[PDB]
């Protein structure tokens, strides 16, 4: 037995539930590298940055990371959302993965696939 | 005017007067400020403050040590923390600290009260958030507070590098005597009221450079009645404007001059230094904190 939260997370906005609030949003130039997690704000003109520990499921519920070593790839980072996802973006971190070759979010600036 | 500044600091012709305590009315006590879209008043308050301290003599050496008191909010997270981290050079050790819980972009959190605290090593910079709502009180004499200011002087006193800095939260009834007279121990001072929250009596009093010794000889009573008497006739237009302009906001990393000296080393030159952004004295091995655990 463990704890699925990141399905119960899901689950729980399918039902129409209130995303996650208060994850922290930084003032930022916004025409940075667009990356998804930086050591500092890097939104594009796209996007919007967030304090990554403030959009960590794991962190905000008080559970433990889902990896034996139950390291936090979020929190001290900085996570840029899409400007049209960021009411969501626990959601949007849960639910999406970042590039291991360019460090774009897939579907939202990885073009390696073109 | 002021309005494109990230805040207005207390002249110094007012730091010279000797006035008595009056209540705060502050005549834009109604007013707010039109925060950007989605933007925390946290997050734009910490930044005109890191806009501010950017425009000081702050001595910012390679593996700066940082330490947050007040962090947490009553959201759970840390909006003041992630703009420190922000704002620090990247590799800075950056800890914080709250009374209750919250998650942080911290290097490292300890969650109690404050006086629970100790660190093994000194610290570059000292910033702290940390109030008490009950203070407020207009029914009774607004007197010096002790409480976690008793430990912040002490803080500084025993745990500040020389040459360090501190930013520490005060409003017109948190504050201290003591903290304001301490300020005279820096190579300048200053109180520093952030555009967004202008409509506050809350100001951050500000001490740069700390020479461990007082320069000149400051009444805390006086001096926070002196502070009260300049918001009380100098209304601070509200304003995010600096908020908007982010260009320039990353502290520039220096890579100032760390050196162990004992006390008997301290000459005339060495304070130039200090008072300078030039140096900071301190030992530079492991950064240790430990929070104290009451059983039962
Ligand atoms: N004695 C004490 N020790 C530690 N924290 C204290 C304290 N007295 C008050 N505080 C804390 O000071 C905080 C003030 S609110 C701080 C908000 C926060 N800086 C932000 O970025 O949003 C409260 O969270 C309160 O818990
Ligand atoms: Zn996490
Ligand atoms: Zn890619």
């Amino acid at each position: 037995f463990a704890v699925d939260a990141a399905k119960a997370y899901k689950d729980y906005l399918a039902s129409g539930g209130q995303p996650i609030t208060n994850c922290v949003k930084m003032l930022c130039t916004h025409t940075g590298t667009g990356q998804a997690i930086t050591v500092t704000p890097e939104a594009n003109m796209d996007q919007e940055s967030f304090g990554g520990a403030s959009c960590c499921l794991y962190c905000r519920c008080h559970i433990d990371h889902p990896n034996p070593k139950g390291f936090c790839d979020l929190k001290g980072k900085y996570v840029q959302i899409p400007t049209t996802c960021a009411n969501d973006p626990v959601g949007f971190t849960l639910k999406n993965t970042v590039c291991t070759v360019c460090g774009m979010w897939k579907g939202y600036g990885c073009s390696c696939d073109q | 005017s002021q309005a494109w500044q990230p805040g207005v600091a207390m002249p110094n012709l007012y730091k010279m007067q000797r006035m008595l305590l009056e209540k705060c009315d502050l005549q834009n006590y109604g007013d707010s400020a039109t925060l950007p879209k989605g933007i925390m008043m946290n997050v734009a308050k910490y930044t005109q403050l890191c806009q501010y301290l950017n425009t000081l003599t702050l001595a910012v050496p390679y593996n700066m040590r940082v330490i947050h008191f007040g962090a947490g909010s009553d959201k759970g997270v840390a909006p003041g923390t992630a703009v420190l981290r922000q704002w620090l050079p990247t590799g800075t050790l950056l800890v914080d600290s709250d009374l209750n819980d919250f998650v942080s972009d911290a290097d490292s959190t300890l969650i109690g009260d404050c006086a629970t605290v100790h660190t093994a090593n000194k610290w570059d910079l000292i910033i702290s958030d940390m109030y008490d709502p009950k203070t407020k009180n207009v029914t009774k004499e607004n007197d010096s507070k002790e409480g976690f200011f008793t430990y912040i002087c002490g803080f500084i006193q025993q745990k500040l590098a020389l040459g360090g800095s501190v930013a520490i939260k005060i409003t017109e009834h948190s504050w201290n005597a003591d903290l304001y007279k301490l300020m005279g121990h820096f190579a300048w001072w200053t109180a520093f009221v952030t555009n967004v929250n202008a409509s506050s009596s809350e100001a951050f009093l500000i001490g740069c450079n700390y020479l461990g010794k007082p320069r000149e000889q400051i009444d805390g009573y006086v001096m926070h009645a002196n502070y009260i008497f300049w918001r009380n006739t100098n209304p601070i237009q509200l304003s995010s404007y600096s908020l908007f302009d982010m260009s320039k906001f990353p502290l520039k990393l220096r890579g100032t001059a760390v050196m162990s000296l004992k006390e008997g080393q301290i000459n005339d030159m060495i304070l130039s230094l200090l008072s300078k952004g030039r140096l900071i004295i301190r030992e530079n091995n492991r950064v240790v904190i430990s929070s104290d655990v009451l059983v039962n």
